[PDB]
């Protein structure tokens, strides 16, 4: 649950301040009532089973993609002496605690830190309807 | 030159003075050939006879519903480049030049979208949308309507096969047709449904004062038309009493008394509050 939060306040953060950067995992683990939805075969459960690693390996193969492009960035964006920034290394942070538990080159960076946004919060859905009750 | 709806045009013109207008050519729609009428409407005189009218398009005068078949004319107007925004009011808020503005009360898929004119007589409005563009993908809309009166319209939309627990990537695009009078407009708006949201409010706050106390335990439920299941589709809810708010994604919370509301927010993107819920404190 301290993992929780870390996770929380990413996207707290990735939600404050991604306008100031210009520019499967869902189903594996969709939650067993949404599977009542014509459009939406596997699923998950308020507790939190082949299904269930099946949607944690999912997640964490996301992840490793991500770990990789993070470090790669970081690498590059080393040179220039505003050194690096921060919500790359907050997410990068994240990524390998989640792991453990379970200009051209700015532009490309802007595009990650919003396509891994979007996903740190599919994971973070899962992650809590799998705490609830 | 062309073609709206069935029997109806659009012609686009730079309105400068000094511009050239349109060489138009209305074929009469009926293969009669004889000798053949052909006027603009109430207009008496016969602007032009034969099968073919042909005529010089700059003003809307030269516009409107031509007859011999039908054929009706607006005119689409261009100004230093930029089409015309008469029709409708910049709601500005925003982001400016935001003329059509939506809200979701979830991830149904399902949205409002809603505008403002100064206008009361001849207003027509059409209204499409879809998902995506290099491949567009379903959205179903209802029909325009005086919500409120400045006067006020809306329509409601639902996206076709829609998935709750999809991740969007391709936004969704609303058009909108305004024709007032004899002139033509069309507005556009671009979305994310996530992004606005706007969630209805808490739903039966309680309080449950306890003993040795002036600390008061203040709970509430899901919205009815929320998405669920709600431990994945959180909201976080802001707590306040009337700063002394409390923050939560939990149910309940604890204040002191002395009212006391409760209002919503999507957990991850649009940060639109849900109207407040209230409760007497005492
Ligand atoms: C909103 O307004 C704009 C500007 O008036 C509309 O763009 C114009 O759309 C028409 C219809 O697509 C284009 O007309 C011509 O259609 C023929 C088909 O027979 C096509 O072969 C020609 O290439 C030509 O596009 C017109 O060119 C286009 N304006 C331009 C020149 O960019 C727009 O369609 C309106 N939105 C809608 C459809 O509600």
């Amino acid at each position: 649950q301290n993992l929780l939060r870390a996770v929380s306040n990413m996207l707290q953060k990735a939600r404050q301040t991604l306008e100031f950067y210009p520019c499967s995992t869902v189903e594996a683990c969709l939650p067993l009532e949404l599977t009542k939805n014509e459009s939406c075969t596997s699923f998950i459960t308020n507790g939190s089973s082949f299904m269930m690693a099946l949607c944690l390996s999912s997640i964490y193969e996301d992840l490793k993609m991500y770990q990789v492009e993070f470090k790669t960035m970081n690498a590059k964006l080393l040179m220039d002496p505003k050194r690096q920034i921060f919500l790359d290394q907050n997410m990068l942070a994240v990524i390998d605690e989640l792991m453990q538990a379970l200009y051209k080159t700015k532009i490309k960076l802007c595009i990650l830190l919003h396509a891994f946004r979007i996903r740190a919060v599919t994971i973070d859905r899962v992650m809590s309807y799998l705490n609830a009750s | 030159i062309w073609e709206l709806k069935k029997d109806v045009y659009v012609v686009e013109l730079d309105w400068y003075p000094d511009a050239p207008g349109e060489m138009v050519v209305l074929t009469c729609d009926t293969p009669e050939e004889d000798g053949i009428t052909w006027t603009l409407d109430q207009s008496s005189e016969v602007l032009g006879s034969g099968k073919t009218l042909t005529i010089q398009v700059k003003e809307f005068g030269d516009a409107g519903q031509y007859t011999c078949s039908h054929s009706l004319l607006l005119l689409h107007k261009k100004e230093d480049g930029i089409w015309s925004t008469d029709i409708l009011k910049d709601q500005k808020e925003p982001k400016n030049k935001t003329f059509l503005r939506c809200e979701a009360k979830n991830y149904s898929g399902r949205f409002t979208c809603w505008w403002l004119t100064t206008i009361s007589t001849d207003l027509t409005f059409s209204v499409k949308s879809s998902r995506g563009s290099s491949d567009p993908q379903g959205v179903t809309c209802g029909a325009a309507t005086l919500s409120a009166e400045e006067y006020e319209y809306s329509v409601e939309c639902q996206e076709d096969s829609a998935c709750p627990a999809a991740e969007e990537s391709l936004p969704i695009e609303v058009m909108v047709d305004a024709v007032h009078k004899l002139k033509y407009e069309n507005y556009t708006s671009s979305f994310f449904i996530r992004d606005i949201i706007k969630p209805d409010p808490p739903k039966n706050l309680q309080l449950k004062p306890l003993k040795n106390s002036r600390q008061v335990e203040v709970s509430w439920e899901y919205p009815d038309t929320w998405s669920t299941p709600h431990s994945y589709f959180s909201l976080t809810f802001c707590v306040q009493v009337q700063k002394d708010r409390v923050f939560t994604d939990k149910t309940s919370a604890t204040v002191i008394c002395r009212s006391i509301s409760v209002r919503a927010q999507d957990r991850y993107y649009s940060s639109s509050w849900s109207e407040w819920a209230s409760v007497p404190c005492s």
